[PDB]
RNA sequence: CCCCACUAUGCUUAGCCCUAAACCUCAACAGUUAAAUCAACAAAACUGCUCGCCAGAACACUACGAGCCACAGCUUAAAACUCAAA
C-alpha cells in the first residue's frame, strides 16, 4: 500500500508474448511461494494441523532427496555385464 | 622397537571446514546492498539457506538484519530495491524465461 | 547321526563330543588335521553387535613424521604434473624427493620448519627439478 | 635382516602418494566392454571410464593411460544403513594416453 | 540492447517507449478476478477511471459470472471503450486467482489493447485477518 | 532314459570338477564358451536356427 | 452439512477456575556397550540408586467423606451386587 507500484511482481512483456510473460509470472509467484500461500489462506489451518503438515512435508522432503541420493549412487554400476557368461 | 612403525598425531592432509561467503564478516541493518543479495528481486521473500548457501549463524544474522532495516526505514520489504538488481548473484535461484 | 546347530561352538566341538559320545562311530577326515594343527581361534559363531555410547573401535590412523612434510608441500607447490606410477615398487615422486631432501638438511641440525622448507626447494632447482608455485 | 610389513607399508608408492583426490596416476586398460574402459592405476579398485570421443581406437587393451584420482573407493553410507554401500570401483577421470 | 523483464524504474532514464509515451503514462488496466466474478476497470496513469467492465455488467449471473469466457467477454466490453477514450497500450495489474485471471487479458487484447507489462497485486497479508473457517464438505 | 552313470567312483570322488553344481554338462559348456570369447580378444540366418 | 447477518468467546486490564491424547504415551540422577541382543510392537539392550505408582474385568474421571474464590465444578477416591474372563 505505502510501497512503490509496478516493482513487485511485475514482467515485461516481449515481442506481444503474453502468454509467455504470463508463464514466467506464475512461475516466479510459485518458487517464492506465493501461489500456495495464497491458496492456503483461503481458509484457516488450525495450528495443530499446519505442524502436522510442515513436519510431514520436511520429512517426504528429506526422505526425496536421501532415495535420490540412493539412486543416483547405484546407478553407476548400470554399464553392461563385463564378465557375461560367469 | 620399530622406527618404521605408524606415530600418533592429527591428520596433517585435513583439509580447512568450508565457509559460507559471509563467514567472518559483519553483518549490519544499514548495508541493504548486502542483504539486498539475498531477498527476491520479485517479492522480497526472505531467501532459505537451501537457496542462499549461508550458514545457519549467518542466515539468522541476514534474517534479523533484514527485518531490522525493514521496519526501521532501510529496506523496502514486498520487493528488492531496484538499484541493488545489477549487483553480484550470489543465490542458486534462477527465474526468468 | 550328528549335529546342525552350526551356532553351538564348533564343527570341532561338536565333532569331538559326539565322538566321545559314540553317535559317530568314525571320525570325518578332517578332524585329526585340525586337531594336529588347529586354528589361532576356534570358529565359533559370534553376533556382531553395534556400538553404543563411549565405545569406539581401536583401530587408529595411519600416520608418519614425513605426512607433515607431504601436506605443505602439497599445499604450496600442488599435485606434481608428473604422473604416479604406483606400479613401480621403487617410484619416487617430486614429493618424496622433497622429503627426502628435506630429511636430510634436518640431520644437518637445522631445526627451523619455515627455514628448512625454503632451503629445500632451492636445492632441488639446482638439481633441475621444475617446482611450479600454486600460488 | 628381513624386512617388516611396516616398512614396507611406510615406503609403498601408494602410501607415499597421501590422499587420491586430484592425484595424477598412470593406469593400464586391463579389460574392455564396448566403450567402457576398466583400468587398474595401482590400487585396490579399478576405475571404469568410457572411451573417449577423439582417438577412440588407440585405447586398447595394455595401453597405459593418464588419469586424475578421485576417489580409491566409491563409498557412501544412506540412511537407515549399519555399514557403508561400495560399488567396488576407484573413481577417476581418464585425461589421455601416455607416451614416451 | 537484450531484453529486460524488469519494468523500467521511475526517474531513470530509460530507452523504452509506447506510442512516445514512457512506462510511468500507459493506463492501467485493473483487473479482480474473484471466484465467483471478474472486475475490470482501466484508468489512466493519473488515476482517471476511463472504462469499467465485469461479467456482471455484461448480463452474466450467478455460476456463469465466474468462468473463462465470461471473464474474456468482459475483457472486450472494457477494450471497447478504452479504445474509444484514446487508449492502445495498457499495464495490467491483476489481483486474484479466479477463474478470469488469465481469460480477462485475452480478452484485452482481442479488443484491441497491447499489453506492455503484467503486475500481481494478489492480497497476501503478512500474519492481519483471520480466515473463515474450512467449508465441511 | 540316459541318466548318466554314476557321477563319481567307487572312493566317492565326482568325476567332473563341477559337479557340485548340480549342472556340470551345462556349465561345463558355459566355461568352454566364455574361455573361447577371452582367447579371441587376446588374438585381436535365413539357412538355419 | 452449504450461504448471509450477528452474539458469548478469541484481545486488553484486574481477579478467579486448575482441566487436556497437559503424550518423546520414554520418572530423576549416574554408568555401560561386554555379556543373553531381544516375548511382540514401539524407541538398540542393560546396570546402580532414589522417589512416585501398580496388583483380574466391570461397577468407577462413580457413591460417600474431606478440601477448595470452584455451586450442572475440581482434587482425592471406595463398596455391594455381577462375571471367567478383561
Ligand atoms: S561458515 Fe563461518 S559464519 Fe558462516
Ligand atoms: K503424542
Ligand atoms: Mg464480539
Ligand atoms: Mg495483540
Ligand atoms: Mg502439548
Ligand atoms: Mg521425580
Ligand atoms: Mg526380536
Ligand atoms: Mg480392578
Ligand atoms: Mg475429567
Ligand atoms: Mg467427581
Ligand atoms: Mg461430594
Amino acid at each position: 500500500a505505502k510501497h512503490l507500484k509496478f516493482i513487485a511482481r511485475t514482467v515485461m512483456v516481449q515481442e506481444g508474448n503474453v502468454e509467455s510473460a504470463y508463464r514466467t509470472l506464475n512461475r516466479i509467484l510459485t518458487m517464492d511461494g506465493l501461489i500456495e500461500d495464497i491458496k492456503h489462506r483461503r481458509y484457516y489451518e488450525k495450528p495443530c494441523r499446519r505442524r502436522q503438515r510442515e513436519s510431514y512435508e520436511r520429512c517426504r522432503r528429506i526422505y526425496n532427496m536421501e532415495m535420490a541420493r540412493k539412486i543416483n549412487f547405484l546407478m553407476r554400476k548400470n554399464r553392461a555385464d563385463p564378465w557375461q557368461g560367469c | 622397537s620399530n622406527e618404521d612403525l605408524p606415530i600418533s598425531m592429527e591428520n596433517p592432509y585435513k583439509e580447512p571446514l568450508k565457509k559460507c561467503i559471509l563467514c567472518g564478516k559483519h553483518v549490519d541493518y544499514k548495508n541493504v546492498q548486502l542483504l539486498s543479495q539475498f531477498v527476491s528481486p520479485f517479492t522480497g521473500c526472505i531467501y532459505g539457506r537451501h537457496i542462499t548457501g549461508l550458514c545457519g549463524k549467518k542466515q539468522k544474522e541476514i534474517t534479523k538484519a533484514i527485518k531490522r532495516a525493514q521496519i526501521m526505514g532501510f529496506m523496502p520489504v514486498t520487493y528488492k530495491d531496484p538499484a541493488y538488481l545489477k549487483d553480484p548473484k550470489v543465490c542458486n535461484i534462477r527465474y526468468r524465461e | 547321526a550328528g549335529s546342525r546347530l552350526e551356532t553351538v561352538g564348533s564343527i570341532f566341538s561338536r565333532t569331538r563330543d559326539l565322538v566321545r559320545a559314540g553317535v559317530l562311530k568314525e571320525k570325518p577326515l578332517w578332524f585329526d588335521v585340525y586337531d594336529a594343527f588347529p586354528p589361532l581361534r576356534e570358529p565359533v559363531f559370534q553376533r556382531p553387535r553395534v556400538r553404543y555410547g563411549k565405545a569406539k573401535a581401536p583401530i587408529q590412523d595411519i600416520w608418519y613424521h614425513e605426512d607433515r612434510i607431504r601436506a605443505k608441500f602439497y599445499s604450496v607447490y600442488g599435485s606434481g604434473q608428473r604422473a604416479f606410477d604406483l606400479f613401480n615398487p621403487n617410484f619416487k615422486s617430486t614429493c618424496q624427493r622433497f622429503v627426502e631432501k628435506y630429511t636430510e638438511l634436518q640431520k644437518l641440525g637445522e631445526t627451523d620448519e619455515e627455514k628448512l622448507f625454503v632451503e629445500t626447494g632451492k636445492a632441488l632447482l639446482a638439481e633441475g627439478v621444475i617446482l611450479r608455485r600454486v600460488g | 635382516n628381513v624386512e617388516s610389513f611396516a616398512s614396507m607399508l611406510r615406503h609403498s608408492p601408494l602410501t607415499q602418494m597421501g590422499p587420491a583426490k586430484d592425484k595424477l596416476v598412470i593406469g593400464r586398460i586391463f579389460h574392455i566392454v564396448e566403450n567402457d574402459l576398466y583400468i587398474d592405476f595401482g590400487g585396490k579398485f579399478h576405475c571404469v571410464c568410457r572411451r573417449p570421443e577423439v582417438d577412440g581406437e588407440k585405447y586398447q587393451k595394455g595401453t597405459r593411460v593418464r588419469l586424475r584420482l578421485l576417489d580409491l573407493e566409491l563409498t557412501s553410507r544412506f540412511l537407515g544403513a549399519t555399514t557403508d554401500t561400495t560399488v567396488l570401483e576407484a573413481n577417476a577421470v581418464l585425461l589421455g594416453i601416455q607416451e614416451s | 540492447t537484450k531484453f529486460s523483464i524488469y519494468p523500467p524504474i521511475p526517474g531513470e532514464e530509460s530507452s523504452l517507449r509506447w506510442a512516445g509515451k514512457k512506462f510511468e503514462e500507459i493506463p492501467i488496466a485493473h483487473i479482480k478476478a474473484s471466484h465467483n466474478n471478474t472486475q475490470i476497470q482501466v484508468v489512466s496513469a493519473s488515476n482517471e477511471p476511463l472504462a469499467f467492465a465485469s461479467c456482471g455488467t455484461e448480463g452474466f449471473r450467478n455460476a456463469k459470472k465466474g468462468t473463462g469466457i465470461a471473464a474474456q467477454t468482459a475483457g472486450i466490453a472494457a477494450a471497447a471503450r478504452a479504445k474509444q477514450k484514446g487508449v492502445i497500450h495498457i499495464r495490467v495489474v491483476v489481483k486474484g486467482l479466479g477463474p478470469g485471471r488469465l481469460s480477462a487479458m485475452h480478452g484485452l487484447i482481442m479488443g484491441g489493447l497491447e499489453v506492455i507489462s503484467i503486475t500481481d497485486n494478489t492480497p497476501i497479508p503478512h500474519x492481519g485477518c483471520r480466515p473463515r473457517k474450512a467449508r465441511k464438505l | 532314459p540316459r541318466q548318466r552313470a554314476i557321477q563319481w567312483g567307487e572312493d566317492g570322488r565326482p568325476f567332473h570338477y563341477l559337479f557340485y553344481t548340480g549342472k556340470q554338462s551345462y556349465y561345463s559348456l558355459m566355461h568352454d564358451v566364455y574361455g573361447m570369447l577371452l582367447n579371441l580378444e587376446k588374438h585381436q540366418v535365413i539357412g538355419s536356427r
